[PDB]
């Protein structure tokens, strides 16, 4: 019997495969205060001399 | 100090009781070889209500198995907990009865409940009150339903005031094995009306159901079909075992089920059940476990209340419990749904909380319940029933082993009075 | 005990055997010496300290096969005196192996139905293997089933026949004799099992893709299905269907007992691996209408009562779902007085493979002993087989000359004539 | 106390309800496990607002996440914060309604519809009031309008008296993809107008310029979208949550919005929003904060206000501040900004202080306004729905499973008149 | 849950078919034999014991090509039976693949569509592969498309016809089996998508610098926009389009269901790493009038749905500005009923390579499936070839030999004329 003998919780409590791999999610730009992250930054102008 | 007789026939009784008396054992510390292991007083004092005491030391169980054919008891004694059984009520037959109420009533089980009752009999006298007799036994089969119907018979005419529960199985309209089950059942229920107080009518597609919507069980099986079952009458006799604070035993719940006799065919059921995630998840307040005993979920009889009127009710709860929620509970479900209860009985609920709670669980709660909408289950079997009897299929290997076409007309007669007198009670 | 004895009359009956015994004695891993190195008590007895002598008469009116069986590799298998060996054929004449030549031989043989029942303690039933389509199969056929019903008429009969073939047929008096065996057939035989010559043929095609298979590969997959049918006698199983399970849900009236077989999946090796073979997907093969072993199209018949014999790795939900899946399509029709009618059994154990076989390691496995209205049509061809040749009397001259009268005919045409009209009032 | 039952539909209700229960269980101090992990009673005390308790601890969401298609509620279960959900607090659908109203509406959804106010009512009487129910859903989808306003219907009709809070997500014309956007959100605007009582306008859309001009994103994903709304859907259910020294329910909100009975669609913007390397150069007084929540640039929605009025507007701050400071800055808006604000009304705006900000934040400002610009789109969605539909496009789709084309015709009646509604007050 | 059957028909459907099944197979890891060393159950099942099946069915009249596939290195990934094949060919003729010899292939090709459909919970598309300009990929094609509705109900039956090239056709019964065809293509059929052999010619040259490209370069273009267009069934993404969204945003009314499909990150190995190929860059290259694997240019007609399917590391942000880009673009001209035409679709995994073959490694992708009342002059091209033929009855004693109502070629030709009568009455 799959059940718990007293308890009536089965107890081989399977692991059925993600169907897809459910990845690249989220992480978002902003961090816990509605601001930006400090991701490296570019310079996008002219050669400064 | 009252005791139960447990008979378990039929294949299907024989590995549901073998399952109830491992839920019992475990219960109260019986070791396989029959021995207590812990040092709970609370656990042990009302041993003598389902074991017995032997001058080896070891608490042999009141019970007797009971099979024509002998591989089911080999299995029973061969698996965990078979060791316990005494050889002695192990009545075993070497014919068969093979799918047959006439040869389980009237051809080769008539020559075996002759020593069958003489086990009965060497249980029973031993002493000064029996409380009744727990006999659990298939309805679809000829081992189960035929035989079956001898033993109920004759010990209601040996003993006439001692109770006799009935968890008996009825066929299954879905999908079912054996095609003579509606001639099974037909002829059993006319004497399962008359000599029985108390049927817990169980079928198989609601413990399918169970076991695939509270449950999530991708993978069941017959034996943990059974473990519900054993559950359910671990909880119903809990009070015969354990203190409480409101004691309510098998009479009890006879007395305050049933309006008039005839009426007597209740709906079992047993709820907390969890899923998997749904362990961690889910609360353990008293309304709760009251709202998974009043779901057609979990129910075992897809019989559905709703379809009905609930006669009377009662709810066998267990645990470490506060005594006004456990009444509430069944006021409240009375009063936001008033329609689903009967309006000649106010207060158509008992509580009964008894202390010692299933084992890692905090509570319980077993619903036996009297309604209406059994009406469903006799209805469908008189028409699987009326469909072969009025071109006779199959008949001639129940007048073979000798019977008349009679006995299957009274035997329908009675059970098609019987969604009567639920008809004008609704 | 659980026991039961296992006839075989007839050049398909012994060959039959020949099969059914090499596989039998595979799975209760008895040798071809009997030494193996309580399972067994069905088929085999305890004799000596390790002897497994096997519980069968095999009988037949030629030396040619008894014979070269007791020249053969499983010689001091067998009890010697149970190979019964006749000494002139019945030479494809119902009047041969029924009146002159077999008023012997059945005297001896039923002295080892004596001593093969008076061995054993609890004796179930009969499995008689015989042919119809000639002599012997139906003469002996005949005369054991009438003499067995009068000193063991208490017990169980499991005939499975081999009815002669639609199309293909490898003898001309085939249909004579074959009429004349509906007359023991219909009333000495509990169960008649409908086996056919096509239908292990065109299964063959389809299924296990042999161009050119024999008959020994014929008597394999019918000895794979007799050992689904008396699969929960010698072993376990969660819904047991004994001998009398499989006669008290499937025979609705006493005349209808003529079931056709069903085993799932026929398969090699080709295609084992290439399927996820499982409870739904086999019993929908086996309701395939070229899957019967009849030439029967159960599409212009309709069911009364189905039996299946689910065996493996099969739990009880999965036969609960792929019956329903079957009960809902609708080219499957069943009849109205059978709201029920799928009488399902399961073994734990596997079915077994022959070394150097035709079949692959399959886990599970389906055997179907339905009982249908189609198997009319297939005495009804017989009777458009009988009318042609006795339209002026053709092949008489043995029959009648070898101790029947001539009457004999019409009374079993008339006999055969009342079963399909018995088949058409079952299910108006 | 106050209970709210958060249902999420469709794709992007359950992926916006995800943040949501990301950043109020930050606020509580909840793992993604479910323990709390401080000390605070002022974090804890108002937890059943949002959260259930289950023996153990396990603080489980009230949550009711609900979809036609197997591969969004997956994507929550296994990011993080995603286990808090019960396994059957997710109402599973296979097929799916692909981008049909009516694949929502009449067929493929009214299946599984029951099985939704099932886990809705055991998760509405499980308590002793209820203040209503969140629904954050999806107009441009199928399966998000489709049972999504459907659902508004229906648990109206069983409690009309709850607050109906809606966050939808309109589709603006402009940048979206789907083509059949018009007929989704015509139909569903119909039913969500006597069904809803605060529908939210929150469009994509607009969030893509407060994430550009505003935040100033590289690369805004949808992640960030939906922060920003979980944010505005935390400050606008504040006071049912933490104390203040002005309290301000949802039922607050509804009444000192909505003038006349229909009425109720508001625009949200949420501001402590500063640039990239800004954090360290913006202030966070009243007066940045009330002079950016009225920037046309801080909408969810961008249907601009300069082009139109101010019904009635409402500013829940949150955080530690004066009331005198608030109350200045509430009437400098009226007495200099005058002509964007309606006149037959006076004192248009009120203000609730909550005294706990949002976690880091000092001081934030949530402004939900009644505005009559909201007809901005209800022309946009309009004129793109008539466009389609008077030479009969995308129709056989919605037509051959049940609806005919009056309810379309109708559907655009009340779109209408409702734009005339708005008009009046202008 | 969600699945779909692949149906390749003829000889170019079983090459196209080999193509796309060993890219998806080396995209979800399955070996040749069927292991991997469940993000795969729409293409294919499970038996067991880490073995994959191919969830196909191919067919054809000549047996050459597809013992082709049975011998070569996929013969045990496929089930042997799958590959179904008859004795001898239709020739070219649609009536011969209709009305006579591909009538007894048709229900051994349902029996395993059958069993390949009823194995599998949820299905979603048949997909199916044709030829159409032929004898077997056009007389079978059209029979089966037929019995595919009949028996499936609703269940969107996908097309990818291989219609034939306006100026060069390699046949000349090319002009009658096609239009023979449009009484398949046209009722049956829901997601009729157009591919012609000159258009992805035009496409290998300019883009893949390759002079001279074989059958098998013109299959590898097609399978990675199948696999596209699949890859939210299979993948995760930010925008899943499955194939319920895909006939309610591409498709306005039930006779116009014509679709062009362009994937264009088409690009060499020597020439990928001299451009970025970004989001914007990969759909201007999407919508210009020659990457269109039909020789239709759209500029001549209106578009009134799109369906682009960016895949690989595309952010939202970057398909909703690209669609504005080309809302912006007055080259292309969306139809007055259209505000919005561009149903969007995002998928995470980025396409993939097979080693040795004529594509490159990209990032970024984008299958570009439209519809537009352009398509129109593609069928009124072969208006003209049908009636320079059909004018003093060419051809046609040869396909009323074997059955052929003489007329059908009539009824064919105003079931053209309906729908070119359609596509001008949708752009007015
Ligand atoms: N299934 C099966 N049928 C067989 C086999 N051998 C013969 N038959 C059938 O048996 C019929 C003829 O009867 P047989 O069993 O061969 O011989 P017989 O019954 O002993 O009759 P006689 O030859 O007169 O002795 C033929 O029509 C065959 O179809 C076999 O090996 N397997
Ligand atoms: N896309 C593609 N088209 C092909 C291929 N091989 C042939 N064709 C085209 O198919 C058209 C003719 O069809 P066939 O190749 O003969 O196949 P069919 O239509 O099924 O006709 P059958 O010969 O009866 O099989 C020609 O015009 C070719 O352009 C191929 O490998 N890929
Ligand atoms: N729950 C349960 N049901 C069983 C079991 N074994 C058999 N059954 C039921 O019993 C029916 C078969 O008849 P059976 O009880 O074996 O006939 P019997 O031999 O007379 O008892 C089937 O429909 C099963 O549903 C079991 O172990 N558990
Ligand atoms: N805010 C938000 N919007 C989304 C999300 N996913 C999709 N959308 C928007 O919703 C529209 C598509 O809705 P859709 O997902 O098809 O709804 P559904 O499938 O019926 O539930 C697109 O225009 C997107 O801009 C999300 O996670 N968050
Ligand atoms: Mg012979
Ligand atoms: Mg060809």
């Amino acid at each position: 019997t799959s059940l718990h003998m007293s308890k009536l919780v089965p107890v081989t409590d399977l692991s059925p495969r993600p169907s897809f791999r459910y990845h690249a999610d989220t992480g978002s730009l902003d961090a816990t205060l509605l601001p930006v992250d400090a991701v490296p930054q570019e310079r996008i102008g002219r050669r400064l001399i | 100090m009252r005791e139960i007789v447990h008979v378990q026939g039929g294949q299907c009784g024989n590995q549901i009781g073998a399952k109830f008396w491992e839920v019992i054992s475990d219960e109260h510390g019986i070791d396989p070889t029959g021995t207590y292991c812990g040092d709970s007083d609370l656990q042990l004092e009302r041993i003598n209500v389902f074991y017995n005491e032997a001058t080896g030391g070891r608490f042999v169980p009141r019970a007797i198995l009971m099979d024509l054919e002998p591989g089911t008891m080999d299995s029973v004694r061969a698996g965990p907990f078979g060791q316990l059984f005494r050889p002695d009520n192990f009545v075993f037959g070497q014919t068969g009865a093979g799918n047959n109420w006439a040869k389980g009533h009237y051809t080769e089980g008539a020559e075996l409940i002759d020593s069958v009752l003489d086990v009965v009999r060497k249980e029973a006298e031993g002493c000064d009150c029996l409380q009744g007799f727990q006999i659990t036994h298939s309805l679809g089969g000829g081992t189960g339903s035929g035989m079956g119907t001898l033993l109920i018979s004759k010990v209601r005419e040996e003993y006439p005031d001692r109770i006799m529960e009935t968890f008996s199985v009825f066929p299954s309209p879905k999908v079912s094995d054996t095609v003579v089950e509606p001639y099974n059942a037909t002829l059993s229920v006319h004497q399962l009306v008359e000599n029985a107080d108390e049927v817990q009518v169980i079928d198989n597609e609601a413990l399918y159901d169970i076991c695939f919507r509270t449950l999530k069980l991708t993978t069941p099986t017959y034996g943990d079909l059974n473990h519900l079952v054993s559950a359910a009458m671990s909880g119903v006799t809990c009070c015969l075992r354990f203190p409480g604070q409101l004691n309510s035993d098998l009479r009890k719940l006879a007395v305050n089920l049933i309006p008039f006799p005839r009426l007597h065919f209740f709906l079992i059921g047993f709820a907390p059940l969890t899923s998997r995630g749904s362990q961690q998840y889910r609360a353990l307040s008293v309304p709760e476990l009251t709202q998974q005993m009043f779901d057609a979920k979990n129910m075992m009889c897809a019989s559905d209340p709703r379809h009905g009127r609930y006669l009377t009710a009662s709810a066998m709860f267990r645990g470490r419990m506060s005594t006004k929620e456990v009444d509430e509970q069944m006021l409240n479900v009375q009063n936001k749904n008033s329609s689903y209860f009967v309006e000649w009985i106010p207060n158509n609920m008992k509580s009964s909380v008894c202390d010692i709670p299933p084992k890692g669980l905090k509570m319980s709660v077993t619903f036996v319940g009297n309604s209406t909408a059994i009406q469903e289950m006799f209805k469908r079997v008189s028409d699987q029933f009326t469909a072969m009897f009025r071109r006779k299929a199959f008949l001639h290997w129940y007048t073979g082993e000798g019977m008349d076409e009679m006995e299957f007309t009274e035997a329908e007669s009675n059970m098609n009075d019987l969604v009567s007198e639920y008809q004008q009670y609704q | 005990m659980r026991e039961v004895i296992s006839i075989h009359v007839g050049q398909a009956g012994i060959q039959i055997g020949n099969a059914c015994w090499e596989l039998f004695c595979l799975e209760h891993g008895i040798q071809p010496d009997g030494q193996m190195p309580d399972a067994f008590n069905t088929f085999f007895s305890e004799t000596g300290a390790g002897k497994h002598v096997p519980r069968c008469v095999f009988l037949d009116l030629e030396p040619t096969v008894v014979d070269e069986v007791r020249t053969g590799t499983y010689r001091h298998l067998f009890h010697p005196e149970q190979l019964i060996s006749g000494k002139e054929d019945a030479a494809n004449n119902f009047a041969r192996g029924h009146y002159t030549i077999g008023k012997e031989i059945v005297d001896l043989s039923l002295d080892r139905i004596r001593k093969l029942a008076d061995n054993c303690t609890g004796l179930q039933g009969f499995l008689m293997f015989n042919a119809v389509g000639g002599g012997t199969g139906s003469g002996l056929g005949c005369l054991l089933l009438e003499r067995l019903s009068v000193d063991y008429g208490k017990k169980s009969k499991l005939n499975f026949c081999s009815w002669p073939s639609p199309q293909v047929s490898t003898a001309v008096v085939e249909p004579y004799n074959s009429v004349l065996s509906t007359h023991s057939l219909l009333e000495h035989t509990d169960v008649a099992v409908m086996l056919d010559n096509e239908a292990i043929y065109d299964i063959c095609r389809r299924n296990l893709d042999i161009e050119r298979p024999t008959y020994t590969n014929l008597n394999r997959l019918i000895a794979q299905v007799i050992s689904s049918l008396t699969a929960s006698l010698r072993f376990d199983g969660a819904l047991n269907v004994d001998v009398t399970e499989f006669q008290t849900n499937l025979v609705p009236y006493p005349r209808i007992h003529f079931m056709l077989s069903s085993y799932a999946p026929i398969i090699s090796a080709e295609k084992a691996y290439h399927e996820q073979l499982s409870v739904a997907e086999i019993t929908n093969s086996a309701f395939e209408p070229a899957s019967m072993m009849a030439k029967c199209d159960p599409r212009h018949g309709k069911y009364m009562a189905c039996c299946l014999m689910y065996r493996g790795d099969v739990v009880p939900k999965d036969v609960n779902a792929a019956v329903a899946t079957i009960k809902t399509k609708r080219t499957i029709q069943f009849v109205d007085w059978c709201p029920t009618g799928f009488k399902c059994g399961i073994n734990y154990q596997p079915p077994t493979v022959v070394p150097g076989g035709d079949l692959a390691k399959v886990m599970r496995a389906v055997c179907m002993i339905s009982n249908s209205t189609a198997i009319a049509e297939v005495f009804s061809r017989m009777d458009h087989k009988f009318d042609l040749m006795y339209a002026k009397r053709a092949f008489v001259h043995w029959y009648v000359g070898e101790g029947m009268e001539e009457g004999e005919f019409s009374e079993a045409r008339e006999d055969l004539a009342a079963l399909e009209k018995d088949y058409e009032e079952v299910g108006i």
